């Protein structure tokens, strides 16, 4: 299976800010990334999908970038609302693997 | 149509039916120096037949992570054939090309190849990476014969320059999905009548995938790109002995 | 006109309107160079032409 | 709009057969362009997709769990269950029953998740 | 002699000034002009010449400069979802600092016409899909949604066996030339913006990529001038030449 | 009798243009255009990998008016881009230091030695014109200073000056310059001393034959026909100059032609007459953004 590594594992920055948080394969998946969001004790909520695609209902300031290896998520100013676990979710091969989570908080 | 085409000259015919239409370097064909224009006084030598012919030079692999490669023409053909024996003879050539790059895949293999040609295609060194080094570039990656260069830094087309910009020379893309095969007729671009086939090369021929190969497992995983061409009004003057370099 | 034509834009089909005041004439002003233009070299640089109307892939 | 509900027993002691059963509430689930997957979160750790189910039968399973994991779709009542098999220590954890579009990394929307622990 | 009377500018060296000069070499004749391919009369004819734009200018690490060439286009949920944007003012810093146009619009102060970018599908055969590629002039904002950017200027792009399209961008301008838009009061001359749209999803059967990639190939159209040469702000070297 | 040395008979050397040049004075005119609902005609479709540009125009896109466009293309062409003035050389004479102490310089001639000439000249690859050289003298501080400077064009192959004293001063047939630094700048016109018909910025090749050995690698891209000799300043005198001295030379070109047009250098200079790059510093053409879905 190829693993997907994320960074960084946590994160801590205030309003306002730019967030980036990258997740990178092994191999090549090209657009095959989701990122989701989970507050603590709730499901995860569906932010980006094919790494680029803003979700209808997901503000603006979330923004996936990237394709092949390397893929970022970028919080264009940091939210008191955006305190959550973020993963990156590849789907290759028919086969879904999630990313370590990195938990951004304020 | 316009998609079929033979391309017939000397003994050699290449058949083409996934293919563009057919780019003449700057609007004019190869053609042969004028008196007006020519300055030297013995008599050229045409073969005209045993010269002006297809060569395929060798075959690269298209991987999903090529950078690119580039030859130098005319020195990819300064050791074959009779073109060769005569490049080596004489001390002045002079002559066009007609370039044929063949790259086939299946309707479900993806990719895009830009196939451009720059005349006076100068190559820079790195200069060691910070800057400092007043280096140059080593013979063999100046003139690589007919095995071409793989390309280091494609983006610069290791001489500092966009790539993005090239296609403000002759050129064509092959698009997997559309043609499998680009044609460029050169003409003779310098500012001299005639020159040199061992010193000077009259440009370059550059192959480089700007959209990545792409594909499911189980397709054929090995796309070669092959290189023809055909050197065109081919003249040589100044007969001496036979020399390499 | 008893200047030698020593410009570097001697015969090149083209007219210029330049200004001199010595027998050499590449010591001349710049002058007004013709507005001519051949895009298609570059631009459409194929051997068989298309219309715009056209599919050019045929 | 879609909604999706989860039931299932809270404590299943190991060996047990562990199983779940997903509705969807607001729709069809014989939907030509959706999956039904499920996902497993362990206590404090990450996530973990399991399988999915195509509502002609057709699965998707998880390499990690391709034996020990059967889902089925019953259409007539728009459900579908999940059922693990030699439940161990390192089994309990909150599920999650999601609809899916393959090949988009897609997983919306969720369920409201339940949490079953291993223990006797 | 004759009376003469030195005027206001006497003795100054304008750069731009053009007239004659004391030869150095009398009775001196260049080598003739032999016929060389591809002579240029006129930059306008650069411009008019497709070159890629840089529409994903995202990456910067020195080895994936060349993805910079080429935008994604993958399966979609089949909800109008946007694709790429850019602005459309050729001599503003962005994509358009790829092309030969705007190189070139860097040494002159002043354009005006109608631009044209070609986008070439570079995905499988078996691929297909349609695409809205839309202009918005100035004054409206960036769409948020496919809905907003059909009400303004827009092509509906089909693959097929024809793998380019081209949209043209029109002069559609309050003033006869346009100064390089920038951020500031001088955002007045912006040119607007190309949004990229999901007509319908991109499709493929099994067995062929689920991504494909999309090149950019900006130009002018032939009622494209500038005027006003001046010093580029595109590369600003900054260093001395050993 | 010989059928195929008939057939052919005659070296066309026609060089068989596809296309001419037009008169163009001013951009086109765009005309009336309405709606067209058809088939089989279908102008927006191309095919970008015949290598040509789109021949789509405004008035099969939309629904143009008619505009009269009477906008000049008169300073897009070549004799406007380069008929301008710019630095391309820089000489000191001090009084004290290493360079240039003994009161007199030679200058190899070559406009590859400023980024912002460079850079304009570098978009072709050949170009044939007749230069027009302005030399401004004057101190570091920039005072102007009554000094007498002598300018020698010492051609290739003729004496370089070895000291302020040489002979090679007396200028019998090498074209010179006295000028006082009071004067205003000194100005001169040179032709096209080519041996060839135009110099060009790129030559990839060598200038001699031979094995290219690494020893001699810096004898690739050198062009003889270039190089077209030294410009050596002197003071006017037998005894040290007692001003420190700087000699700034600007060239503008007139009578341009410009063959071969090429990509636009992006990356920073390092060296002169060679594409050298720092490829540990390697940079895009343009300003990169946050993501391709946002500006
Ligand atoms: C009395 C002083 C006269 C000054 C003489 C200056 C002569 C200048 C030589 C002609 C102009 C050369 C233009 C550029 C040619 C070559 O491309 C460069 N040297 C190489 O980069």
């Amino acid at each position: 299976d190829i693993q997907m590594t994320q960074s960084p594992s946590s994160l801590s920055a205030s309003v306002g800010d730019r967030v980036t948080i990258t997740c990178r394969a092994s191999q090549g998946i090209r657009n095959d990334l989701g990122w989701y969001q989970q507050k603590p004790g709730k499901a995860p909520k569906l932010l980006i999908y094919a790494a680029s695609s803003l979700q209808s209902g997901v503000p603006s300031r979330f923004s996936g970038s990237g394709s092949g290896t390397d893929f970022t998520l970028t919080i264009s100013s940091l939210q008191p609302e955006d305190f959550a676990t973020y993963y990156c979710l590849q789907d290759y091969n028919y086969l879904l693997t999630f990313g370590g989570g990195t938990k951004v908080e304020i | 149509s316009d998609r079929v085409a033979q391309l017939t000259i000397g003994n050699s015919t290449i058949t083409t039916q996934e293919a563009a239409n057919i780019i003449v370097g700057y609007g004019e064909w190869p053609s042969y120096c004028s008196d007006d224009d020519a300055t030297a006084v013995d008599k050229p030598t045409r073969p005209d037949v045993s010269v002006n012919r297809f060569y395929t030079l060798d075959t690269k692999l298209w991987e999903k992570s090529s950078k690119g490669w580039y030859w130098k023409f005319p020195d990819v053909l300064t050791e074959t054939g009779v073109f060769g024996q005569n490049a080596q003879f004489h001390y002045l050539y002079r002559s066009g090309f007609c370039i044929h790059v063949q790259c086939n895949a299946s309707k479900f293999h993806q990719g895009a190849l830009l196939v451009a040609i720059l005349p006076e295609y100068v190559i820079g060194t790195v200069a060691g990476g910070t800057g400092t080094e007043d280096s140059h570039p080593p013979y063999i990656q100046t003139q690589p014969g007919a095995d071409g260069f793989e390309l280091q830094h494609p983006y610069v087309l290791d001489a500092g320059i966009p790539i993005s910009q090239l296609t403000v020379c002759p050129h064509q893309w092959i698009n997997l999905r559309t043609n499998n095969c680009a044609t460029i007729i050169v003409p003779y671009m310098n500012t001299l009548p005639f020159d040199s086939a061992l010193n000077h090369c009259n440009f370059g021929l550059l192959v480089v995938p700007i959209s990545p190969l792409d594909f499911d497992q189980g397709a054929t995983p090995v796309i070669p790109i092959t290189i023809t061409l055909a050197p065109m009004c081919s003249e040589f003057a100044g007969l001496r002995q036979a020399v390499t370099q | 006109s008893h200047e030698n034509s020593n410009s570097a834009t001697e015969g090149s089909t083209i007219n210029y309107t330049t200004i001199n005041y010595y027998k050499d004439s590449y010591a001349a002003t710049a002058g007004k160079q013709s507005l001519k233009q051949d895009p298609d070299k570059f631009a459409n640089p194929v051997k068989d032409i298309f219309t715009e109307m056209a599919a050019p892939l045929k | 709009q879609l909604q999706l509900q989860e039931s299932g027993p809270g404590l299943v002691k190991p060996s047990e057969t562990l199983s779940l059963t997903c509705t969807v509430s607001g729709g069809s689930i014989s939907s030509s362009s959706y999956y039904w997957g499920w996902i497993r979160q362990p206590p404090g750790k990450g996530l973990e997709w399991i399988g999915s189910i195509y509502y002609s039968g057709s699965t998707y399973y998880n390499p990690s769990l391709k034996s020990r994991v059967t889902i089925s779709v019953d259409t007539s009542k728009n459900q579908f269950s999940l059922k693990l098999s030699s439940v161990t220590a390192a089994d309990t954890a909150v599920y999650y029953c999601a609809r899916e579009i393959t090949m988009i990394a897609w997983f919306d929307p969720w369920g409201q998740g339940t949490l079953v622990t291993v223990s006797s | 002699g004759f009376p003469t009377e030195l005027k206001p500018g006497t003795n100054q060296f304008l750069t731009t000034d053009d007239g004659v000069s004391a030869p150095i070499l009398p009775n001196f004749h260049p080598t003739p002009c032999i016929h060389i391919p591809g002579e240029v009369r006129n930059l306008l004819e650069l411009c008019q010449v497709e070159t890629i734009l840089e529409v994903n200018n995202v990456p910067t690490n020195a080895t994936s400069l060349m993805e910079r060439l080429r935008f994604p286009v993958s399966a979609q949920a089949g909800k109008g979802e946007l694709c790429a944007v850019f602005r459309a003012d050729p001599g503003r810093d962005g994509p358009w600092q790829s092309t030969m146009l705007g190189q070139l619009c860097g040494y002159y102060t002043q354009w005006s016409g109608s631009l044209e970018v070609t986008f070439m599908f570079t995905g499988s055969f078996m691929a297909t899909g349609k695409m809205l590629i839309a202009y918005t002039p100035p004054g409206g904002p960036l769409p948020k949604d496919r809905a907003t950017a059909m009400l303004g200027t827009h092509v509906i792009w089909d693959f097929g066996l024809q793998s380019s399209v081209t949209l043209v961008i029109p002069w559609i301008s309050n003033t006869h030339y346009r100064a390089h838009a920038r951020d500031g009061v001088f955002d007045y001359y912006t040119t607007g913006l190309v949004s990229i749209w999901y007509q319908t999803n991109y499709v493929v059967p099994i067995g062929a990529p689920n991504t494909a990639y999309i090149i950019a190939l900006a130009a002018a159209q032939k009622n494209f001038t500038m005027k006003l040469c001046k010093d580029t702000s595109h590369i600003l070297q900054t260093a001395s030449i050993q | 009798r010989v059928a195929d040395m008939i057939e052919s008979s005659i070296g066309n050397s026609v060089s068989r243009a596809l296309t001419q040049a037009l008169p163009a004075p001013t951009g086109q005119n765009t005309q009336v255009s309405s709606h067209r609902l058809d088939t089989g005609e279908v102008p927006a479709l191309q095919a970008a990998e015949i290598g040509a540009s789109s021949n789509t125009s405004d008035e099969s896109m939309i629904e143009t008016r008619c505009v009269l466009n009477s906008h000049s293309t008169a300073e897009t062409t070549l004799d406007s881009f380069f008929s301008r003035a710019g630095l391309v050389g820089e000489i000191d004479l001090p009084l004290e230091g290493t360079t240039n102490p003994n009161g007199y310089a030679n200058w190899d001639i070559d406009i590859t030695g400023y980024a912002q000439m460079r850079r304009k000249v570098e978009l072709f690859t050949y170009m044939r014109f007749d230069a027009e050289f302005t030399f401004v003298a004057c101190t570091p501080t920039g005072q102007v200073v009554p000094q007498l400077l002598q300018y020698m064009f010492v051609p290739p192959g003729a004496p370089k000056p070895e000291s302020r004293e040489s002979l090679a001063w007396q200028t019998a047939t090498n074209p010179s310059v006295f000028v006082k630094l009071t004067d205003p700048p000194a100005q001169v016109s040179v032709p096209f001393m080519s041996p060839a018909s135009a110099y060009q910025w790129f030559y990839d090749g060598y200038p001699t034959f031979g094995e290219h050995k690494q020893e001699k690698d810096l004898e690739y891209g050198a062009c003889p026909n270039n190089m077209m000799g030294t410009f050596s300043v002197r003071t006017v005198g037998s005894s040290k100059s007692k001003y420190a001295l700087v000699v700034r030379i600007y060239m503008r070109m007139k009578h341009v032609r410009a063959w071969i047009p090429r990509p636009m250098r992006n990356q920073n200079y390092l060296f002169k007459a060679n594409p050298n790059y720092a490829g540990d510093s390697i940079k895009p053409t343009g300003t990169s953004r946050n993501a391709i879905t946002t500006l």
